[PDB]
This record gives structure tokens, C-alpha cells and sequence, in this order.
């Protein structure tokens, strides 16, 4: 969360919390209401936004459906496709938690090395995440969608 | 569900107004009638299965055809014998349900309602419950006032059928 | 929309077989005690308007904030819908009486009007202490003795407070 | 006694209040009038749609049939708005629709089948249900059949339709309403007591999280055949 | 409410060009066997009535709690409702072979009847399994040649056990 | 009366529009059904009273009791058996009917429309007429889609009876 | 969506009944229709772009005002020409889309339900596209009945402009 | 349903006192500018047609996807739909600063048309820019001087861009 | 096992194997070929066993299809046939093991709480097994019905 690292970097120096770290605290649970109302409606819309999204990446990127590539055949592209549920859970995850260490734990932090051996392309894993972003900020309102896309934006320069 | 005092009340309230005498007359004159309805009721009850054997013998020897052919419909079998007098017994239990109801309610929601199109894609002759609702008349062995309101509602059944 | 007897038929129905004799000298207890239950509703009937007007005026001096301009029934159109959705509710209550049978009253009012209230607007807890005392003033009128013969009024005094209590818990 | 009126309520946007700029096509409703002098087996037809539209296909029994009403309608005793009005106010349609049903939802359903349109809001079942609480249901079908959303529509000799069901661009429209309007809502499906959800199906435990369903993206696989040329000759490109 | 030509004229137009050849013989093809369905549809036309009283004779021989009283098609008027429901799928069956195309199947039972057979606590599965012994015994009835020409209808089979399955996924 | 060019008409009328290509492809579709369809009429009337003959001894074979028992519904008579293939003959004249006009609609109108309550009202088996009917399609002797179309019309009676 | 097929299934779904011979009768026709149809449309398909040009052309020849004045309803600028014979584009493919689909359902879908608002919206004559139509009759180049039905669907497109 | 004078009676009412003397001078000031409304509405009533042949001609300029086949205003019916709904929002804006209030513009068209442009598919931004655009020319027709007295129309400016904004943030 | 079982009976007196008791070790091995033949052909109609001994269990049994008992719709009777799936594959855990013992620390020792505090009673689930005793003596042979039925009544004798 947001109190997560402002622990540990207030706790490494053996401090207590100091007051430039707490006004940002204060600033969160006041937008706490906002983030939750954000974090049900992208899960409310939840399965018109998945196969939107792969959709989405299927004529930008028609090279991983092609045989040879690896999302082939109706199998392969159903693993290919929750593969992309559990990055839509874990943005929805970072954005009621208001910061993004929740995707460092479980999404980012080895995925270099496992798409690497799994042989799947990364850069098109991001491309599905770019097209993810630009159908969910259609169904919020912008001063929202402005929140949450930034943690879109996280993802996207985090797999390339 | 058509029993006096229901259709009284539907009576005072399509109207739109409040019960007046003439729904107390109606009242007295519903106790009057089971009075002597819930005893013959029960007099039915206990006299009931003998009756549906008596009419499903009587059916069977007033037309002997339908224990001799092949056919489903038909009580050639026996799985058409549980069945029929299955029907016989439904029969006499909505006969004793208008005799506790105090209308032809009962029987008009349970049995009338759809019995034509029943007896219609079932390939069964309506005479076959018209024999066996004459024999439970003739046989039920009631006297008295009782014994003419219950012939009247085996009456209406007939007259529903055919 | 049930009787008594259709009651007991409808559950002999889904028992599947035929009426029990201990139901049967139920009802025969029922038809010995109907007429008594209505001689009671009888006398219920014929003081329904001094009923409403006194539980009406008994409430609007109880909660004079309905009267007050800004209240719910402060509108001479508004409070003629009031008398009008009480008098509707006591008669409703003398047809479940005469029936036997709650199931009228549940079936005519109770599962639409509570919402009919919330969406209105209407403050559901005047209207159910209207109910409350409309029921009180209805029993304390038909349990006197003014030229009738004696009987078991009692149990039926049960089913009437029964009847209004059902009215004002689904009123709510 | 003054009248009470009507308590007023909000419209809703709907397709029945708009102009229709349409051609006449398969997915318009059949108009049944007698206008046209029906033949002896055009009443039979009009009979069997005004039946089915106020009672549903599955209340066309032998035993509702209204055989006096019929034989006034064919003889031109009475409008085919009356008819309805005959069907709407008789004893099986008010045992089967009206005593299973609160006066919200039976309102809901005389609006639908009558007036062929849906109820604008919550507000206009409230609006109706006191009508049909202060005349009883057959006061309530008459106001709704002296309405001018009535005569304007279906006149005296036209049989109702539900309006606008189907947008001409379409080929989904609205829920017929006799398949959103059944007979009676889970409420009365409760106080009846009893269903008995008998078989199965089984399986031995496997799901837990897949999205099957590729379905609509696939597919494309025009595909090529590519050949081969120099890597030396400039293909690579060379700026300045 | 669409036909396979006019499915094909909306893709076609929503694509905005014309037709593309090969969609034109395939509908050639599809002149040419549209007789073909017809044979199919004339012979599952004229044996409904037996067909939906086997397929009621079988249901109700397979779950005797439905005819048991307390059961959803028990009351016999409930039982003629029954019937009307099945005769009715099987006629929008009918209809959609008709027209080749399962818009009209979708169109006029599909989308509200799961949603009706909830709010009457009609059980979904006994209605499923029905359509599914139904539509086994009309493409049983269908696929006998009884004083016809030889020809193929595999396809068409094909087409009308979709059809069948439809329904009955739909129903659930 | 629904023959296809009335219910065309019916179509346009209704739509409140002229005629377009749509009758006139129903009209080139009737043609093509009544050129066949007229001569196998003009057969099946050749062939009508042997067909009603063999239809009635169908219809006492397959029910011997119909001519056994007394009773003014069944054929055990002779007034019975004049009135009995009176309606057989009838039946037959409604299929010609058919036939000739094109659709199911003078059956319609003159067979079906009462034919349920009239069997309730007089104690006739629909049964009986659906084996005489089956006899009929049986023994008609045409050949080819004449022969499909009559047997259609045939299946259609029975599906109205039973 | 008036086509044939779709007519029948609703004529069979308002009456409540099931599929008669009427609608076999309409599908052999349909059949008939469809039968040269088909090519007629793949021919029409082929000659497309130059019936458009030469339409686009006698209707600059006839109105030779709306290539002069300057208005935006007007074909004087490049963009009027553009969007204009895109509408005879739009013209000539719903010919073809009634040529498949056997009716003038397409047209009067696609076309004809709004065209006389959006013409007095627009200031657009539908002269012009009477016109166009008149053209494409005289030279799309069909034989025989194909022709005909073609020639048909033109002049319905007629009557429906004005 | 209200209009300036019955939304102070209102107030007034649900006040429960009678109308305080400065309403009653801001009333007069209404009366004294409600001609001064209306001219102007007269001169934005006169042009109706023209507003909304000019917002769908620089509408569909903008967004040529909708012309485009496919398109949701693709079709010359749907087209025909789109210049009804159009003239439609403009005709309850006339009528919303005729009677002086929003209310009749909100009871009209605004809490079921968002529900229906989104049941529909109809993009919601596409008529949300087309209502802006339609004011902003409204505004622009209705400030400039022809031959009518000079007068300050600066509140009603305000007033009728505040209907129009209300129109499509409703819309969305 | 019977291994298991020849261990822990010769660690409670502290001594090496009995020789005689070896032989039952011994006799277990080569009396083993046969007993795995009796656990596929178990696993190999698995569902069609219990989709046909389901159904008489609900002939027997009306109370837990007729409303007011305690399992029913599709939402519990899926999860009754899941109790009858795990005995199913405790008995074929314990013909290969050759005892009761794979069936007794895992599915009958705590079976008379997890019931009772669940509301449905034992002795329809001990009709259940007895339902499903009668479809696994007909798929076998003579002998290989009288071994592999000795486990069933086991699983009777525990619950009721
Ligand atoms: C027998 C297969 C199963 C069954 C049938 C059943 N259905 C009903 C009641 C209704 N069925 C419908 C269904 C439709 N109406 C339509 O218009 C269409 C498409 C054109 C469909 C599919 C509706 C609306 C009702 C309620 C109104 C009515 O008259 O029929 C019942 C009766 C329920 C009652 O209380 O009357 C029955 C018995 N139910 C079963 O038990 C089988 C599983
Ligand atoms: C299908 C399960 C079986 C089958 C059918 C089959 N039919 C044909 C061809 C024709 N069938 C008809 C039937 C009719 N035409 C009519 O107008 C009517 C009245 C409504 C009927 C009943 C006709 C006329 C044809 C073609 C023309 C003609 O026969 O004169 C074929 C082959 C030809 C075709 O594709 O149409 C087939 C295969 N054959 C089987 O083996 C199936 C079991
Ligand atoms: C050249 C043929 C003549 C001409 C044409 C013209 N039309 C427009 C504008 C529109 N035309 C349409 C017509 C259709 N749209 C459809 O979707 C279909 C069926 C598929 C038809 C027939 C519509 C809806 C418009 C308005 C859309 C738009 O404005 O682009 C123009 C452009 C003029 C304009 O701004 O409105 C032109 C030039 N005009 C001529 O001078 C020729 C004689
Ligand atoms: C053009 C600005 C945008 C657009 C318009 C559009 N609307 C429709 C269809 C409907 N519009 C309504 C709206 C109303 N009906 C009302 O009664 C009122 C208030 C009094 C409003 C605001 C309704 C009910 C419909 C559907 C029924 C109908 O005939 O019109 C369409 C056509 C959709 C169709 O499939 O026919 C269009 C094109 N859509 C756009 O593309 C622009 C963004
Ligand atoms: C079915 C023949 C009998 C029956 C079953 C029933 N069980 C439940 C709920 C549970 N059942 C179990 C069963 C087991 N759990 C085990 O761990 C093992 C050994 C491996 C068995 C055999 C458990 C844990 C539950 C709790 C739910 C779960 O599995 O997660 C129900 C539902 C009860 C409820 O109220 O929801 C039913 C109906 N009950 C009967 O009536 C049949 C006799
Ligand atoms: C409670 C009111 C009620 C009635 C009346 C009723 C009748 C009824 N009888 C039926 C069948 C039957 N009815 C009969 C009866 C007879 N056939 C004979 O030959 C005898 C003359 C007669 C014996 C009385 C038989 C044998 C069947 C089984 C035939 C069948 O498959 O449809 C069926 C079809 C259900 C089924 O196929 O099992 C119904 C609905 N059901 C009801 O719920
Ligand atoms: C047959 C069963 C039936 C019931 C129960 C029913 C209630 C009902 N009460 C209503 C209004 C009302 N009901 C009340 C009653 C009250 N409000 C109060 O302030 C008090 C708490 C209470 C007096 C006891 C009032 C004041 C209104 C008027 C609301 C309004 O007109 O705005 C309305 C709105 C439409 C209208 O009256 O004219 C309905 C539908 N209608 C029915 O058809
Ligand atoms: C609709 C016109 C009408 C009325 C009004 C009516 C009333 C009525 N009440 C009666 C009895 C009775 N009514 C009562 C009523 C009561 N006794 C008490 O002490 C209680 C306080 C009170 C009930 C709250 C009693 C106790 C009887 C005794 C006889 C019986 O059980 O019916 C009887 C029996 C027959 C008779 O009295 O001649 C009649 C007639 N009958 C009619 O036809
Ligand atoms: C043109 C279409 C048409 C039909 C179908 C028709 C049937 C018809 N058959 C009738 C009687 C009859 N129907 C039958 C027929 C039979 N009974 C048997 O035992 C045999 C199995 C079967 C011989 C086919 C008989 C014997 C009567 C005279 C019985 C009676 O008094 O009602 C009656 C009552 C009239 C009367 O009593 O004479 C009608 C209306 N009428 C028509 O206008
Ligand atoms: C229903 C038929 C009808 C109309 C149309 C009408 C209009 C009208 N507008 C008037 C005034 C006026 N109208 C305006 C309007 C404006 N000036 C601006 O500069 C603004 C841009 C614009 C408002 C947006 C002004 C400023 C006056 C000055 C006089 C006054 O306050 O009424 C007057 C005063 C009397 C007169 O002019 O003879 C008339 C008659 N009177 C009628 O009986």
C-alpha cells in the first residue's frame, strides 16, 4: 500500500513517522471513497472488458495467433487470456491499495525472467495492457480515469 | 377458486364498498350447508377406496375393450390400471374437496380447467369418467341433503366433462 | 385469496390425500364459531368512519408535524389520500375477518404498500401507529356488550389483534 | 364525492413516443381491425389475437372461452374495444391474473397487454393502483380503455398490439411481454409452496478459472509464402 | 427476424461492399438445398402432435414427481399449460428450420423464458431434458425414408440437432 | 380461409401497402402447386367411393365394438352407418376441398373450427377418424409430391383431431 | 424486412399454427426466384461502378443547374460529387441486396423509411435520384425475367421517391 | 412540469408561510424581463431548423464514422432518428426557457434519454458535442441585432447556455 | 497398508518382525496383481457408477429431494454427490492398499460431528454407500465382489 513504503523508508533510518510523510497519508483515506468507487466499476465490467481487450491486441498484433507464434489454436489463446484476468486484478488490486506495490509483489518482479522462459513475447503482453487501459477509460469519467491510468501506465513501461 | 365467501369478497370489492347484509346472508346460509357437508365429507373419506375399485370395475366392465387392446392409453396393463385408478381416486378427492370448500372451486382449478385438451392429445374418452363419476353416485351411499348437493357436484363434473 | 376452507384443502391437496378427522372437527368448531366470528366483524363494520376519524384525529394530535405545512399529510389533497389509505387498510383488515384468512389481507396490501410508502415518501411509522390504535379503538368496539347475547368473544379478540398486527408490521 | 384525480407522474423515454420513419416489414405487428368487414374466418382470427394478447397462449383453454362475448362481436353488438374490455374484466382472467398478483403488478400487466407499451416508472403502478383499489379492476380497465393513449392508437376496432416491440435496424427487440409479464411474480410463487428440482448432472470437480470463449476475435490466417533475395543488396537501407 | 439471405445482406452491409462471390455460391448452394430443409420440415411438421405427446409420454413416465401432486405440472390445468409450452417450442423449431436461421428461435422464446421459468418456479431441467427427447424423436422421425427419393440430409441433421440444442441450453 | 394469394392479400392489406415481388413469387410458387394438385384432385374424386367404403370397414375393423354395442353415437345400426360414412365422406370432400384451393383453409373452416366440441358433446371418438384418415393416406394410390401434399393435408386433420 | 420467407413465418406465427402447404408453395417460388436471381445479382455486381459513373453523369446531364450554383446540397464542389454518386452507390447496392434477398425489404430498411424527411431536411430533390434510377433501369443490361423483377425493384424505388 | 411563479409557490409552500416581499421583487424584475426571455426565444424558435440542418452538417463533418457504413447514424432511417432526436432536444430547450425552469426539460427528456442512448448503442458523446454545438449556434443566433431595440440579454445568455449544458451533461 | 500396519504393531513391543507375520507381507505382495485390476475397473466407470447409484438413493430416501430436508436444487445435490465421489475414491484408495486403514485416517473418524453439526443425518449417507455396494458387485466378477465389497460395509459400520 501507501503506509507500506512509507513504513519501511521511515523505518530504515530508525525514525518516526515525520509530517511530510503523513500528509499523504491523510490526503489517501479522504480519497479513499473515490478509489473504491474506481476499483468496483472496472470489476463490475469486468468480463466486457477481457474480451474487449484481447480483441483489442488480436488485430494490432495477429502474430501471436498465427501458427508458429505461442497464443495458437482455441487452447493456448484460453491461458493467453486469463493470463490477461490476472492483469486486470492485480491493476484493480493497486488501486483501492492507492500505491502500486501490490503488482511489484506478484506482477512485475520476475517477469522478465518466466516470459522469457515460457517464450511468450513481453512486448505484446504490454500491448494487450496499452489496449486494456483505452477501453477502461471509456466506461469512467475522466477526472477518475486520470487516477487509474496512471496505474495502467505503470504496467506498460514495467513489461517493455 | 370460486367459494361463496371468496366470491363474496370479490363481489364487495369490485364494488368497491363494504360487506353488507347481504354477504352475512350468504354467510349463514354457507354455515347451513357445512353444517352437514363436513360430515358427509368425511363419511366420502372413509368409504373412498372401496368406491374406486367399484368404479374402476364398473368402467372396466362397461367398456371391455380397453382392458383387451394394445395401446398405453389403454389399461391393458398394469402400470395402466395403477395409473387409471390413480385418476379415479383424484376424481373422488376433488369431489370431497368441493364438499369441504363449499363450491365447485376445487374441482373447477384441479381438474376442469385443462381436462379437454388433456383427454384431447391422451387419445382417453371423457365417457370413461362419466361412467365412473356415475357409478360413485349411484354407489356412494349418502342420504338426505347431503346426498343431493354431493350428486350435484358429480353432476357438474359430468356435465364439465361431457 | 383463501379461506379457511380452501385452506385446509390447498394442504390436504399437498399432503395428496384426504381431509384428516381432526381437521374435519376443526372446522366443524369453525363453522359453530364463525357466525360468532362475524357477528364481531358485523359490529367491526358499522362503526368503520368513526373509527377512521378517530384514529386519524387521535394521530394528527398525537404527531403534529404531518399537519405542519411541510409534512406529509399538511395538504388537504394529501390528507384526504391519508383517511382514504387508512380507511382501505380497515377494510381490508374486516374482509381477512370475514374470511378467516390473512392471506387477503397479505395478497390486497402488504408485500406493494411498504414500498408504495418508501417511495412516496410517506413516514411509514405514523401510518403504522395509526394502524396500532385504529386496531386498539376496533377491538375496544367490539368487545363491549350493548344487547347481544354472551359469547366467547375472547379468541376472535386474537385473530382481530393478530389481523392488525400483521397490517402494522408489514405498514412498517 | 370529488373525483380523485390521477396522481401525476414522469414520462420516460420510449420508442412508441418518438415518429417512426419506417417501411412496412416482416417484424411489424400484425394490425387486426374489423373495419374491413372481416369474413367468418377473419373473426375467428381477430378472436384468437385479442385472446392471446389479454390472456397469454397458455390461458387459451376451452374453459376461459367467452362464447357469449364471440357471438356479440361477430353479430356487431359490441366494438372490439369492448371485447377487450369483456376478456380484461372476466372471471378467469381475474382469477388467473388479478387474485395472484398485488394492484402494482397487475396494473403493470393491464398497461403492457392494453395499452401495448411498457409502465414509464415505478410512480405510474402507484398511480394505477389506487384506481383499481377505489373502482375495483373492472372501474380500472374501463379508465384505461376510455384513455386517449387508447383511442388515439387503436380506435374502437383494432385489436392491441405490443408498439414498437422491434427498432427497423434490429433484428433483437424488446421482451415480448407476455415472456417478461408472466402470470405471477416470485411473491406469489412462494405462498404456493413447492418445486422439486429433482435431477443432475454431475461431474468430477474440474473449472476454477477459465475463460473459454476465444468465440468472436479469431481469425485471419490469410497467410504467405515469402522468398529469398540478397542481404548485400541495399535492402537493409542505407541513410546518407 | 432474419433469413440466410438477409443475414448474409446485413454482414454485407455492415461490411458497406457488395457480395463477395463466394458467399454467393454458397447461397446458391443453399437454393439448392433449401428444398433439402423443406423435405425435413414437411415430415417434422406433420407428426407435432404425436411428437410432443411421446415427448411428454417419456418425461412423465421419466420423472413422476412433476404428475406428483405438490409437482409443477401436477394440476391439470398446469399440465395443458405444460403441453402448450412444449408444442410451442417445438414450433418455433419449426419455424427456424423454416426460415434456416436461429433468429427467430432466439427471437420470440430465448431470452425471456429462462427468466419466466425462474419467476414460476417451473423447473428448468425437466423443460431441458424434454427438448432434448423431443428433438431426438423428431430427427428420429425425420431421418426415415418412408416413400421418399434418396438424397442426403446430414447437414441438415446437423442443422436442426443446433437448432434442438439451442433451445435447450437456453431453456436450462 | 387461409390460401396462400387470400393471405397475400391479407399481407399487403395489412401493411397498408401495394402488391410487390414477394406475391408475385407466391403467386409463380401456387401455380406450380396447383398444376399438379388439380388433377390429383380430379383422381382422388375419381376414387372417393371406394375410398370412403374402405375407410369405413378400417374403421369397424380396427373397432369391432362401434358395431356391437347399442347406442345412438355408435354404428351398431343402420341409420349409424349411413350418417357414419356420411362423415367419412365428408372428411373426404374437405381433403379434395383442399387440395383444390391450395392451403388448409376450407378444412379449416369447415372441419376443424368446432370439431373438438362436437366430439365432446356426442360421445365420438376422434380415434375413429384418425383411422380413417390413416386408411385414406394409405390407400389413396397417387405418386410423387401430389402424393406428399395430399398426405400433408391428411396429417394436418390428424394433428387437429388428436 | 419484407422478404418472402420471413412473411410466412410471421403470417404462421400470428395465426398460432403450425407450417401448411401455403408456405411449401411460397418457398418453391422463392426457390424459382432465386434460382436466376442470384446471377442476375453477380451481374449487376459486375457492371456496378460504370452503371454509377454513367448514372452520375445523365443526372449532370439532365439538372445541369447543380453543377453550377454554389450550394452545399449542390454537386458543384468535388465533396458533392463524392458524397453524391456514394449515394448512388448506396442506390444500386440496395438493388442488389433486393435482388439476394428475394423482396424489397433491403430498400425499405435500408432507404426508403426515412428518405422523404431527409430529402426535405437537406434540400435534396428526389428527382434527381428518380432520375438516376431511370438511368440504371435503361442500362443495367439484364434479359428476360431476371430484367423484369430488376426493372421492378427500380420502379418500386420509383413510387417510393415520389 | 413547473414554471418560475409555481416553483416560488412551492418553496413558498413547503416554507408553509406566505411569499417574502423580496421574491416579490425578484419576481417583478421577471415579470419586467420576461418579454425580454421570450423575443429572443421567439428569434431562436423562428431559425429551429436551420440550428439543427447546421449542428447534424458540422456534426457529421467532424465525426465522419457515423456517415460511415456501420456507423450509428449510418442508415437513412437511423439518419432520419438522429435529426428527430436532435430537433426534439432543441424543441424542450425552447420550451425549458419559455416556462423559465429546467424542470421541464429534466421531466421531459433527461433521465431516461441517457438510459436510452446507452440500451441503444447510440454514442453518447457524438450527440453530447452535437448539443453543444447546437447551443453555441443558438446563443450565436439569438445575441446578434437585425433591426431589434439594443437591450442587455447578458442573463438569459446565461440562462439558455445553462439549459444547453444541462441538456448535454445529461445526454453524456 | 498392511506394511504400515506390520510396522507400527512391532514398534509397540520393540522388536524385530515376526517371521510368520513376514508371510503376511509376503502373502500381500503377490496377492497384489489382482487387487489393482479391481481398483481401475472401479475408476474406469466412476461416474457411471454414481450417476446411477445416485438415483435410487432418492427412491429411498424423499426427504432430501421433497423440500425440508437438507441438501437440494443443484446447489447442494451436486455437493452431495461430492461426499459419494470422495468415498468412492477412498474405497479405491483402500483395495490397493489392501486394508481400511487409507479409509480410516482420512474419511470415518471424525464423520459423526461433520454430519451432525451439518444438519443431515448418517444413516441416508450409510444408504448411499449401500447404493453404491449394489452397482459395484455388478460390474465385477463372483470373487472380486465378495473382496472389494468387504470395504463397503466397512464404511457401514463406522457411520451407522
Ligand atoms: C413442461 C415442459 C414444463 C413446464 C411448463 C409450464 N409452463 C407453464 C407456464 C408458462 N409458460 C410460459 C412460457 C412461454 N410463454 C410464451 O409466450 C413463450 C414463447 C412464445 C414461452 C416459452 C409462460 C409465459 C407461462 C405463464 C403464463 C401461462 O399461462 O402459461 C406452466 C404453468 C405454471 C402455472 O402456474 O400455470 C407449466 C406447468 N413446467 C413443468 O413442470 C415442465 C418442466
Ligand atoms: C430427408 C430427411 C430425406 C430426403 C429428402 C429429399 N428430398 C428431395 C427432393 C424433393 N423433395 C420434394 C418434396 C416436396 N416438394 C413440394 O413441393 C412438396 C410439398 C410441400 C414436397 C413434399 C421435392 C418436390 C423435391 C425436389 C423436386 C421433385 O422431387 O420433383 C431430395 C433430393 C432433391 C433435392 O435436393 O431437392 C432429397 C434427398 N432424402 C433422403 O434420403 C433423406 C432421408
Ligand atoms: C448526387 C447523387 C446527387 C446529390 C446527392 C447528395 N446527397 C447528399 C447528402 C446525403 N445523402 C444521404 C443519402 C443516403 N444515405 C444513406 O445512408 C442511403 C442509403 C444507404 C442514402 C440514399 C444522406 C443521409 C445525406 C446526409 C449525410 C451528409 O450530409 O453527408 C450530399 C451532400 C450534401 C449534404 O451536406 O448534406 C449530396 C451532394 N446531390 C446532388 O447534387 C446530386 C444530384
Ligand atoms: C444524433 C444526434 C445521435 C443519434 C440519434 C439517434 N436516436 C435514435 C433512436 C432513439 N432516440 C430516442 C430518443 C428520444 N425519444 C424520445 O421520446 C425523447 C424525448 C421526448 C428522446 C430524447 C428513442 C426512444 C429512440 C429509439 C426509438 C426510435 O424511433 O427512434 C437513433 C436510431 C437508432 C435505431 O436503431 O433506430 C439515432 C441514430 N444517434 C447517433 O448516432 C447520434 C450520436
Ligand atoms: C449426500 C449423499 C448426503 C448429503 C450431502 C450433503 N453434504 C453437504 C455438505 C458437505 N458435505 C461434506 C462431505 C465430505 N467432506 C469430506 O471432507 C469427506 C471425506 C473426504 C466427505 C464425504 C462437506 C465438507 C460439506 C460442507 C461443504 C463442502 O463440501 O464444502 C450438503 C450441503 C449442506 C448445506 O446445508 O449446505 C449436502 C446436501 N446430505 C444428504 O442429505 C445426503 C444424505
Ligand atoms: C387431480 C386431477 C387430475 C386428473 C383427472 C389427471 C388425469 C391424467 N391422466 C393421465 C393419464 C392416464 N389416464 C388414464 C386413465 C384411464 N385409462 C383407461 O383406460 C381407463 C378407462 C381410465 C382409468 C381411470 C391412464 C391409463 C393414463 C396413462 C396413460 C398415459 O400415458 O398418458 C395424464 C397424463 C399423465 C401421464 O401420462 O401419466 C393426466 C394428466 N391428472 C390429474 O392431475
Ligand atoms: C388497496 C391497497 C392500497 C394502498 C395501501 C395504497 C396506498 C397509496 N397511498 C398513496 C398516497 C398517500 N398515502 C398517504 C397516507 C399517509 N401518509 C401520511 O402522512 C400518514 C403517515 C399516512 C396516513 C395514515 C398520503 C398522505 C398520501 C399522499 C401522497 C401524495 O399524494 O403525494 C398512494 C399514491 C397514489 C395516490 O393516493 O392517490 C398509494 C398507491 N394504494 C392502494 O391501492
Ligand atoms: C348479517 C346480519 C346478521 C347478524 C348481525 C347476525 C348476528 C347473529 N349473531 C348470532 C349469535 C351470536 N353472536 C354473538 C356475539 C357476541 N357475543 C358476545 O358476548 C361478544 C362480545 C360478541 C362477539 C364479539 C354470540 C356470542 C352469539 C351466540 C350464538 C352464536 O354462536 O351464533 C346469531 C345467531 C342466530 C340468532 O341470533 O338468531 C345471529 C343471528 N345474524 C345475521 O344474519
Ligand atoms: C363437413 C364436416 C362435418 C363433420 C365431420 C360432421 C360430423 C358430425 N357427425 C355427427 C354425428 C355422427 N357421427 C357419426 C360417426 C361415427 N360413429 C361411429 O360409430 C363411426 C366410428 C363413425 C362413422 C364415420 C355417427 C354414427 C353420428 C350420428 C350420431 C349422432 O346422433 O349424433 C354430427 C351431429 C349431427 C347429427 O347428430 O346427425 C356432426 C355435426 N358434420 C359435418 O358437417
Ligand atoms: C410574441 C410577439 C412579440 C414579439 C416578438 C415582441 C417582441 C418585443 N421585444 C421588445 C423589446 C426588446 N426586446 C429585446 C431583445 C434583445 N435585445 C438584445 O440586444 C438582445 C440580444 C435580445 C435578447 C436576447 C430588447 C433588448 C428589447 C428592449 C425593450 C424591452 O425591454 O422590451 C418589445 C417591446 C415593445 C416593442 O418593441 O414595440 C417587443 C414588442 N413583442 C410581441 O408582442
Amino acid at each position: 500500500s501507501i503506509v507500506t513504503k512509507s513504513i519501511v523508508n521511515a523505518d530504515a533510518e530508525a525514525r518516526y513517522l515525520s509530517p511530510g510523510e503523513l500528509d499523504r497519508i491523510k490526503s489517501f483515506v479522504t480519497s479513499g471513497e473515490r478509489r473504491v468507487r474506481i476499483a468496483e466499476t472496472m470489476t463490475g465490467a469486468r468480463e466486457r472488458i477481457i474480451k474487449e481487450a484481447g480483441n483489442q491486441l488480436f488485430q494490432k498484433r495477429p502474430d501471436v495467433v498465427s501458427p508458429g507464434g505461442n497464443a495458437y489454436g482455441e487452447e493456448m489463446t484460453a491461458t493467453c487470456l486469463r493470463d490477461l484476468d490476472y492483469y486486470l486484478r492485480l491493476i484493480t488490486y493497486g488501486i483501492v491499495a492507492g500505491d502500486v506495490t501490490p503488482i511489484e509483489e506478484i506482477g512485475v518482479v520476475g517477469v522478465r525472467e518466466m516470459y522469457k522462459s515460457l517464450g511468450t513475447p513481453i512486448e505484446a503482453v504490454a500491448e494487450g495492457v496499452r489496449a486494456m487501459k483505452s477501453v477502461a477509460t471509456s466506461l469512467l469519467s475522466g477526472e477518475d480515469a486520470a487516477e487509474a491510468g496512471a496505474y495502467f501506465d505503470y504496467l506498460i513501461g514495467a513489461m517493455s | 377458486m370460486k367459494t361463496p365467501l371468496t366470491e363474496a369478497v370479490s363481489i364487495a370489492d369490485s364494488q368497491g364498498r363494504f360487506l353488507s347484509s347481504t354477504e352475512i346472508q350468504v354467510a349463514f346460509g354457507r354455515f347451513r350447508q357445512a353444517k352437514a357437508g363436513l360430515e358427509a365429507a368425511k363419511a366420502l373419506t372413509s368409504k373412498a377406496d372401496s368406491l374406486i375399485s367399484g368404479a374402476a370395475q364398473a368402467v372396466y366392465n362397461k367398456f371391455p375393450y380397453t382392458t383387451q387392446m394394445q395401446g398405453p392409453n389403454y389399461a391393458a396393463d398394469q402400470r395402466g390400471k395403477d395409473k387409471c385408478a390413480r385418476d379415479i381416486g383424484y376424481y373422488l378427492r376433488m369431489v370431497t374437496y368441493c364438499l369441504i370448500a363449499g363450491g365447485t372451486g376445487p374441482m373447477d382449478e384441479y381438474l376442469i380447467a385443462g381436462i379437454d385438451e388433456i383427454n384431447r392429445t391422451f387419445e382417453l374418452s371423457p365417457s370413461w369418467y362419466i361412467e365412473a363419476l356415475k357409478y360413485i353416485k349411484a354407489n356412494h351411499g349418502l342420504s338426505g341433503d347431503a346426498a343431493v348437493e354431493a350428486n350435484s357436484y358429480l353432476d357438474y363434473a359430468i356435465n364439465a366433462l361431457s | 385469496m383463501f379461506d379457511a376452507f380452501t385452506k385446509v384443502v390447498s394442504q390436504a391437496d399437498t399432503r395428496g390425500e384426504m381431509l384428516s378427522t381432526a381437521q374435519i372437527d376443526a372446522l366443524s368448531q369453525m363453522v359453530a364459531e364463525s357466525n360468532k366470528r362475524l357477528d364481531s366483524v358485523n359490529r367491526i363494520t358499522s362503526n368503520a368512519s368513526t373509527i377512521v376519524s378517530n384514529a386519524a384525529r387521535s394521530l394528527f394530535a398525537e404527531q403534529p408535524q404531518l399537519i405542519a405545512p411541510g409534512g406529509n399529510a399538511y395538504t388537504s389533497r394529501r390528507m384526504a389520500a391519508c383517511l382514504r389509505d387508512m380507511e382501505i387498510i380497515l377494510r381490508y383488515v374486516t374482509y381477512a375477518v370475514f374470511a378467516g384468512d390473512a392471506s387477503v389481507l397479505e395478497d390486497r396490501c402488504l408485500n406493494g404498500l411498504r414500498e408504495t410508502y418508501l417511495a412516496l415518501g410517506t413516514p411509514g411509522s405514523s401510518v403504522a401507529v395509526g394502524v396500532g390504535k385504529m386496531k386498539e379503538a376496533a377491538l375496544a368496539i367490539v368487545n363491549d356488550p350493548a344487547g347481544i347475547t354472551p359469547g366467547d368473544c375472547s379468541a376472535l379478540a386474537s385473530e382481530i389483534a393478530g389481523y392488525f398486527d400483521r397490517a402494522a408490521a408489514a405498514v412498517s | 364525492m370529488v373525483p380523485l384525480p390521477l396522481l401525476s407522474y414522469t414520462t420516460t423515454s420510449f420508442n412508441t413516443r418518438v415518429a417512426g420513419y419506417e417501411v412496412p416489414g416482416d417484424e411489424q405487428p400484425q394490425i387486426y381491425t374489423a373495419e374491413n368487414m372481416p369474413s367468418g374466418s377473419e373473426w375467428d382470427t381477430l378472436i384468437w389475437a385479442a385472446y392471446r394478447q389479454i390472456f397469454s397462449e397458455h390461458q387459451m383453454l376451452k374453459s376461459n372461452r367467452q362464447t357469449f362475448l364471440e357471438s356479440q362481436l361477430k353479430f356487431g353488438q359490441i366494438t372490439v374495444r369492448d371485447f377487450i374490455g369483456g376478456l380484461a374484466t372476466s372471471a378467469p382472467f381475474l382469477e388467473r391474473n388479478y387474485q395472484t398478483n398485488s394492484n402494482y403488478r397487475f396494473a403493470e400487466m393491464c398497461v403492457q397487454r392494453i395499452l401495448g407499451r411498457d409502465v414509464y416508472n415505478e410512480r405510474e403502478k402507484i398511480a394505477w393502483s389506487i384506481v383499481i383499489a377505489n373502482k375495483g379492476p373492472k372501474g380500472f380497465i374501463e379508465e384505461l380503455l376510455n384513455s386517449d393513449e387508447y383511442l388515439d392508437n387503436f380506435g374502437y376496432d383494432t385489436v392491441p398490439y405490443q408498439r414498437r416491440r422491434v427498432l427497423p435496424q434490429r433484428n433483437v427487440g424488446e421482451t415480448p411481454f407476455n415472456l417478461k409479464t408472466p402470470r405471477y411474480n416470485e411473491y406469489h410463487r412462494t405462498q404456493l409452496g413447492f418445486p422439486q428440482v429433482i435431477w443432475q448432472t454431475s461431474v468430477r470437480r474440474f473449472v476454477p478459472q477459465e475463460k473459454q470463449p476465444k468465440a468472436g476475435d479469431p481469425a485471419n490466417f490469410l497467410a504467405m509464402a515469402k522468398q529469398v533475395s540478397r542481404p548485400a543488396n541495399t535492402v537493409t537501407r542505407v541513410a546518407l
